């Protein structure tokens, strides 16, 4: 099987700045008929892939001239002259020359934006949940950048590491920011024999972390 | 316009069987080679199977990992592409796309191969405890816990609240998914104007509405 190697794995580019991505094959994609079947596809978040380039350099209909495909044999390049917000997603090279028809591992194009501190919100377990025997404490860390953040959970001043589930949104379609959800799950009993619940957010925007807390009864 | 619509995706037990379908329209289906491409949760694209046109006697090709287990076929009279999958394995869990040549991709159909059983979620409102009064913006949410398989969709005020919504991807903890959604609105609307999340787990035919109500005593 032809091995398709895509680099970089991720890149972070300022809107209006150029981007160049590589795709290499373990063997020449020049087919028996003299044509080179190397496509470039873009997968936008939540969307199915869309082909941008085919036959190394041919642009698909309704694909801006900002995209340029180049190369031959085993070495291929996708270049974006100046990036736009809509370019964010994972780019794939797909070879159709030799069977099995292989794909590169993907290159995630991220939009570089200014730093932004998260806005933090804390939520106690709902009554619905307590009645069911579980207790989840939630923290939303909204509209921050960069993605890299640390969330610390504290029960009556003491740090809890187990029962913590974290999820990040994709870059905001208008903002390019991230949001994050941090769920601390503990038994209804454990929750009730404790009063102070705190989530601490350490982001590069401040040396001091963003703290949000609540007390069962106040 | 060219349309490719996949049908069939769902939860199957390991060693089980599932047939996927793809309805093609807006092009000469009978003159096109058709492919199936899959994408494992959070992974890259993986080519699965290819079928040539009638002119090329419907020759079929398969990736090594699915050869002898998967059967690609087509019904030109109905412009239907099919993928019969026998002896399913957990690593076959993926979103399956119908592709016209290497040109147009359908929406995809999710296939979950697991011993875990269909479990509807529990829908919990996220309301602030006694949080900051003169806070111009108020953040509310919905915690959607203990479901299987994916997906789950969250909508706020039946799709009216679009701006200010953050939908967090599901995280699988112990054969059960957990997802959350948040909504940020001015302090003028809620509490006065009600806030409700609409949760749908199609796999268990669950549609749950949770009104976000201020925390009582
Ligand atoms: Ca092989
Ligand atoms: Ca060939």
């Amino acid at each position: 099987d032809v091995v398709m190697t895509q680099t970089p794995l991720t890149l972070s580019v300022t809107i209006g700045q150029p981007a160049s991505i590589s795709c290499k094959s373990s063997q020449s994609l020049l087919d028996s008929d003299g044509k080179t079947y190397l496509n470039w596809l873009l997968q936008r978040p939540g969307q199915s892939p869309k082909r941008l380039i085919y036959l190394v350099s041919k642009l698909d209909s309704g694909v801006p001239d900002r995209f340029t495909g180049s190369g031959s044999g085993t070495d291929f390049t996708l270049k974006i002259s100046r990036v736009e917000a809509e370019d964010l997603g994972v780019y794939y090279c797909w070879q159709g020359s030799h069977f099995p028809y292989t794909f590169g591992g993907g290159t995630k194009l991220e939009i570089k934006r200014a730093d932004a501190a998260p806005t933090v919100s804390i939520f106690p377990p709902s009554s619905e949940q307590l009645t069911s025997g579980g207790a989840s404490v939630v923290c939303f860390l909204n509209n921050f950048y960069p993605k890299d953040i640390n969330v610390k959970w504290k029960i009556d001043g003491s740090e809890r590491q187990n029962g913590v589930l974290n999820s990040w949104t994709d870059q905001d379609s208008k903002d390019s920011t991230y949001s994050m959800s941090s769920t601390l799950t503990l038994t209804k009993d454990e929750y009730e024999r404790h009063n102070s619940y705190t989530c601490e957010a350490t982001h590069k925007t401040s040396t001091s972390p963003i703290v949000k807390s609540f007390n069962r009864n106040e | 316009e060219v349309q490719l619509e996949e049908s069939g995706g769902r939860l199957v037990q390991p060693k089980g069987s599932l047939k996927l379908s793809c309805a093609a329209s807006g092009f000469s289906f009978n003159t096109n080679a058709m492919n199936w491409v899959r994408q494992a949760p959070g992974k890259g694209l993986e080519w699965v199977a290819r079928i040539r046109s009638k002119i090329n006697n419907y020759s079929t090709y398969y990736a090594d990992s699915v050869k002898d287990r998967f059967t690609i076929s087509r019904d030109d009279s109905q412009s239907m592409l099919y993928l019969q999958m026998n002896n399913l394995k957990t690593e076959d869990t993926a979103m399956y796309y119908c592709v016209r040549g290497t040109t147009y991709w359908g929406q995809g159909t999710l296939v979950t191969v697991s011993a875990a059983k269909t479990t509807p979620p529990s829908v919990y409102p996220l309301a602030p405890g006694s949080a900051a009064q003169t806070n111009s913006m108020v953040t509310l949410g919905c915690l959607v816990k203990g479901y299987f398989p994916e997906p789950v969709t969250v909508t706020w005020n039946s799709g009216s609240l679009s701006s200010g919504v953050h939908t967090f991807p599901a995280v699988l903890q112990s054969d059960l998914y957990t997802l959350s959604s948040s909504v940020t609105v001015p302090s003028s609307p809620r509490p006065s104007e009600t806030v409700t999340c609409n949760v749908a787990h199609p796999a268990s035919s669950t549609k749950v509405d949770k009104k976000i109500v201020p925390r009582d005593c």
